[PDB]
């Protein structure tokens, strides 16, 4: 599996470049693409989002109707262009890919992004705190609540949950409620009830520091929390 | 409606999973699927290799003839109960049958009293009274011709067949073999039975195929509509 | 010649003292002691869904560990898996040779089997890095048709194929490990213990013998039937399994005692048995008659109880779920319907 | 001389199979009817199953 | 509802054989019922093309009806109705008899369309299926309302027909065109279909009959059959419009020219039921 983008650099407003990332290692024609922006030194959004087929797009709120977005099946490729440019989308831009059925992981392989300067009802998830000081060989635990009971008639919640790496795009942790990924491995855990989730650590080392960032996937128009990082 | 945010996208899946399933359905719909049998030394080998080729266990061949796509199973390398695994042919458009003329003088191997088209004809006469091939027609092939010439003018007719009052001469020992296998069909009103001597052009017997096939599907296109 | 007259000789009157040992050990039917318990009265099932989406015969069916999740077998070379609760649809596996006669399922739900006509059982991997469904191996060292694979671990397989042999693979290395001989007729169903120590396989000559997986030899043998045996299922206690037949009969044999317990025929169906599963608590005993309906047989009164006779064509498979709570049953007009 | 082989195999199948041990019909019924009647209210099959409950409702 | 009569008399209109006719209709009602609930109880006759067969026995039984009530509202008190449901009455009959022709071409069609191609199989898109099968009835109910709406012929007494009065003259010579139009095409699609086996069959097999004889035959006496009847209430219908009021004595003689347009819509079911084996063997079975 592998994901680059390219097509990033200084533009004026008024007009701008079109993003394009190549897909190769797996069956593109059949996976869920995102584009989740994330602003310097600040929390990640998410953009757009395209179904298998081109089937159902759906945009963010502040965006929508500015930005076209396509994807490109024969020749694996996922495209977004944008018509009219501000002086607040300069930030860092990662395309995601993501399956939906019974029992598959959304969003797992998230890739490296490309940067982008320019010269010049909805459901709210809030984070505990910012950053906290840790000392190697401690149970930690962070807590992220919400704005609504996520529970859903069906039994599950809709929480995700990942880890941002210093230096390099994320990878997920638990995906549905408590569940855990696919390489990880088992010191990370989670639980809640409904509207005050949290996640545990077991054994806290070097090489598992960053921010962590918890995602709400109940609606189509996502949100991230505000990001609390883990300090050695 | 009810259904929650990634709710909706897996059904979305399962709509072009069916699309998928229905264009393929329709694909390896509009092909004739026929089947192949025979003896052993039959000559079914001599006859699918005669013939056009574009392709243990099952065999499939694969050939195409005036924009008719064949697919010819043979049925060979099944050494067990012909019973049991014969229920998933019931749908086939026709049904090859190979024999040999010549094999009438050789007694079996291992065997010192019964010959080989007695062999054939019971064999032939299993398929034709089943309960399930009870609509398909059946293509009937004469393989070997001139070596049944040579062992017909050298030994007469009389050891195989104890009545036969005809000469030794292979136009009328030919048709009286052929009436000796067409009264082995007891469905006389539900299908029909094609004869067919096998010559060196192999084009012959690919278009006497496609003759058959064209007159099944022209008969089953009649009975659709219940025109007849 | 006289030492094979006197070996025939030997195995006669072991044969007899078998039989004189049999009939020693039985005292009073099961029938006869079973007259004290109030019977079910009446087990009206009616369909809750209908998968649909299948363009051929229907010849396996296999549940999930979760009885969630179901696989079912079709001859135009499909292998599709359907979620039992929102009747979608969750992979559409094609095949080699579009011409299939068993199927199952991984006890983990990483793997599903599939065999067929072309004697080759193809094992698929469900959870790949990538979005598609690879095959991860090709077991091929049977010389007849495969009828029935059941999953005995993650990593081991046992096949029955038509040659009169049954023989345990393994999936990492590619090679059978332990041929399992004996019969005179084609085999054509076998089912492994709830245990997973042992196993039992129906010939087609009147016939039923228990198999060991460590020694790899035969430790009894069961005869009774008339024509043939067609399906087999366990008693979920372990000690009891119920075999079918073609001539309109099933019976219920006993491992510790080899003997007959009671049958379940009627003077109505003339009609051979396609499939035979317990329930849950081993008091309902389906079974799938080629006469187009199923049957609700009880499993201690030899008494009908209930009729599902839903569907349109002969019914090929059916299977109970692992916590008992739905059946379903899949027939050659391309339809299944899940029964509550 | 080849079937010699086949008939040895089948006697000594035989002899091997005549040691097993026989355990009477009526323990083996009771067994049956007890484990029957134990585990006879898990069984959502001959026991009804209210309509909040059961995941295949209509 | 007093000028019904004075029309009457401007005309010049002013039992026995009802009460054996209405045996013919119990005859037609209970062989249609029967064919309807022949195809409607067995699971093989479940394709489009068996489907045709019942709408055109549902508009058999549907024409048998109109008839036999017709007659029983016909006789003596016909100057008691209001120009309203005499209109109705007079108006049911063109309702069931155009259902009965379209039905009649419906099927045709669909029998040309099904031989056109070898399909190879019998399954076919339904949204031709329930198009002839609306079109047909939306077609014969229209027919039916068109003289109700605006050619009453209640204004014009003179400029109504001979034959029935209170209705256009023009109106029979619009209907006879659309007659002989369909007429014409069910020939000319019969011939076609005979015309494709018989030449398919001639040259697409010259490896190697008795089927196209077959064919010919049953093309000859369905055409034979569907024409000999329609042919007196053609020349009537004609020969009205073309016949000069008070000179022609025929018209009046028109209760007997009638009971032939039943008697075919009762001997259809016969013909389409005894054509093929398999609906002989469904209904000997039951
Ligand atoms: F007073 C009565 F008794 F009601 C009476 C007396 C005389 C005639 C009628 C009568 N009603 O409908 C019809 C007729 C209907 C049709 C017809 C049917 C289908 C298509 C096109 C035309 C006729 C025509 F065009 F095919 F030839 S004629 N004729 C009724």
């Amino acid at each position: 599996v592998q994901l680059v983008e390219s097509g990033g650099g200084l533009v004026q407003p008024g007009g701008s470049r079109k993003l394009s990332c190549s897909a190769s290692g797996f069956a593109f024609s059949s996976f869920g693409m995102h584009w989740v922006r994330q602003a310097p030194e600040k929390g990640l959004e998410w953009v757009a989002y395209i179904s298998s087929g081109s089937g159902t797009i759906y945009y963010a709120d502040t965006v929508k109707g500015r930005f076209t977005i396509s994807r490109d099946d024969p020749k694996n490729t996922l495209f977004l262009q944008m018509t009219s440019l501000r002086s607040e989308d300069t930030a860092m831009y990662y395309c995601v890919r993501s399956i939906y059925y019974y029992g598959s992981s959304p969003f797992d392989f998230w890739g490296q992004g490309t940067t982008l300067t320019v010269s010049s009802s909805d459901i709210v998830m809030t984070q505990a705190t910012s950053s906290v000081p840790v000392t190697p060989g401690e149970s930690v635990s962070i807590s992220c609540r919400s704005s609504k009971s996520l529970l859903h008639s069906n039994g599950n919640t809709y929480l995700y949950w990942f880890l941002q790496r210093p230096g390099q795009s994320p990878q997920l942790l638990i995906y549905r409620m408590s569940n855990l990924a696919s390489g990880v491995p088992d010191r990370f855990s989670g639980s809640g009830s409904g509207t005050a989730f949290t996640l545990t650590i077991s054994r806290l080392e070097a090489e598992d520091v960053g921010v962590y960032y918890c995602m709400q996937h109940l609606e189509y128009p996502l949100t991230f929390g505000a990001g609390t990082k883990l300090e050695l | 409606c009810t259904l929650s945010a990634e709710d909706k996208a897996a059904v979305e899946r399962s709509k072009m999973i069916d699309r998928n399933l229905r264009e393929d359905g329709e694909k390896a719909a509009r092909e004739v699927k026929l089947l192949l049998l025979g003896a052993g030394e039959s000559g079914k080998s001599t006859i699918v290799k005669q013939m056009k080729i574009i392709h243990t266990g099952i065999v499939e061949t694969h050939f195409t003839f005036k924009d008719l796509h064949f697919k010819m199973f043979d049925v060979g390398g099944q050494r067990s109960e012909r019973k049991k695994w014969i229920h998933c042919f019931e749908g086939v458009t026709a049904i090859i049958f190979c024999v040999a003329l010549s094999d009438y003088d050789l007694v079996l191997a291992e065997d010192e009293e019964m010959n080989r088209m007695h062999e054939s004809m019971k064999l032939f006469d299993s398929i034709c009274n089943n309960k399930w091939f009870t609509d398909t027609s059946i293509i009937l092939f004469l393989n070997k011709k001139d070596l049944f010439e040579e062992k017909i003018k050298k030994s007469p007719l009389t050891i195989c067949y104890p009545e036969y009052a005809g000469s030794n001469t292979y136009e009328e020992a030919a048709a009286y073999i052929q009436c000796q296998f067409e009264d082995l069909n007891k469905r006389k009103d539900t299908k029909e039975i094609y004869t067919h001597f096998t010559c060196a052009t192999d084009t012959k017997n690919v278009q006497f195929v496609f003759d058959a096939v064209t007159d099944v599907i022209i008969k089953n296109n009649l009975k659709d509509c219940g025109l007849f | 010649g006289s030492e094979l007259d006197q070996l025939r000789q030997e195995a006669e009157q072991l044969k007899n003292q078998i039989r004189d040992a049999r009939k020693a050990c039985a005292d009073a039917t099961l029938s006869q002691i079973t007259n004290n318990i109030d019977p079910v009265g009446r087990i009206q099932m009616r369909t809750r869904r209908t998968l649909r989406g299948h363009l051929a015969k229907i010849y396996a069916m296999h549940w999930g560990t979760d009885s969630r999740l179901l696989v079912s077998a079709s001859q135009d070379g499909k292998l599709i898996i359907w979620d039992s609760y929102t009747t979608n649809k969750v992979h559409a596996i094609p095949l080699r040779s579009s011409w299939v006669m068993t199927c199952a399922y991984a006890p983990s739900g990483n793997y599903v089997a599939c065999g067929g006509l072309d004697n080759i059982c193809s094992i698929y991997n469900l959870k790949t890095r990538e979005g598609n469904v690879r095959v991860s191996r090709e077991l091929a060292g049977h010389t007849g048709y495969l009828s029935c694979c059941r999953f005995l671990d993650d990593n081991q397989i046992v096949t029955s194929s038509g040659d009169t042999t049954c023989a345990l693979w393994d999936i990492e290395t590619g090679q059978q490990t332990t041929t399992f001989t004996g019969h005179t007729g084609d085999v054509m169903s076998l089912s492994l213990a709830p245990d997973t120590r042992l196993f039992v396989s129906g010939a087609c000559d009147a016939s039923a013998k228990l198999w060991d997986v460590r020694e790899g030899m035969c430790r009894q043998t069961f005869t009774g039937h008339e024509s043939d045996i067609n399906a087999i299922c366990f008693f979920p206690n372990g000690n009891a399994f119920a075999t079918g037949s073609d001539d309109a009969t099933c019976r219920l044999f006993d491992l510790r005692a080899d003997q007959e317990l009671m049958t379940y025929s009627h003077d109505n169906i003339i009609c051979g048995i396609t499939s035979v599963s317990f329930s849950k608590s081993g008091r309902l005993l389906l079974a799938g008659y080629d006469d187009f309906n199923c049957n609700v047989w009880d499993a201690l009164k030899a008494d009908r109880a209930g009729v599902l006779a839903g569907h349109d064509n002969r019914v090929s498979c059916l299977g109970v779920t692992d916590d008992g709570m739905a059946v379903a049953t899949g027939s050659w007009d391309s339809f299944l319907k899940i029964w509550n | 001389t080849a079937s010699i082989a086949q008939a040895r195999k089948l006697v000594e199948q035989l002899k091997m199979e005549a040691n097993i041990d026989r355990i009477k019909v009526s323990k083996a019924a009771a067994d049956l009817m007890a484990y029957c009647e134990a585990h006879a209210k898990e069984d959502p099959l001959l026991t009804p199953v209210p309509a909040s409950e059961n995941p295949f409702r209509e | 509802y007093d000028i019904i009569v004075r029309h009457y008399n401007y005309t010049g209109k002013l039992k026995l054989t009802s009460v054996v006719f209405i045996l013919i209709c119990c005859f037609i009602i209970l062989e249609n019922i029967f064919v309807l609930l022949t195809i409607w109880k067995t699971k093989k006759f479940h394709r489009p093309m068996y489907y045709f067969i019942g709408n055109l026995a549902l508009s058999d039984l549907l024409a048998g009806v109109a008839y036999t009530a017709n007659l029983l509202l016909s006789g003596a008190t016909t100057y008691k109705l209001t120009p309203a449901q005499w209109f109705l009455r007079e108006g049911s009959m063109f309702v069931a008899l155009s259902a009965s022709v379209f039905s009649l071409l419906a099927i045709a069609i669909e029998r040309y369309i099904t031989m056109l191609k070898m399909k190879l199989h019998n399954g076919s898109n339904n949204f031709r299926l329930f198009l002839l099968i609306s079109a047909c009835w939306v077609i014969s109910l229209i027919l039916g309302g068109l003289p109700i709406m605006g050619w009453n012929c209640i204004s014009a007494l003179s400029s109504c027909s001979t034959v029935l009065p209170l209705y256009h003259k023009h109106y029979i010579l619009f209907c006879t065109t659309v007659f002989t139009l369909l007429l014409l095409s069910i020939v000319i699609l019969y011939c076609r279909i005979y015309s494709l086996v018989r030449t398919r069959s001639r040259r697409l097999t010259f490896r190697k009959s008795e089927k196209s004889l077959a064919l010919l035959k049953t093309v000859i006496i369905v055409l034979s059959v569907f024409i000999a009847c329609w042919a007196p209430l053609f020349i009537l219908l004609l020969l009205d419009v073309g016949c000069k009021v008070k000179t022609c004595d025929i018209l009046f003689r028109a209760e007997y020219f009638l009971v032939l347009a039943v008697l075919n819509s009762g001997t259809n079911p016969i013909i389409y039921t005894l054509t093929n084996k398999e609906m002989r063997r469904a209904f000997i079975r039951i």
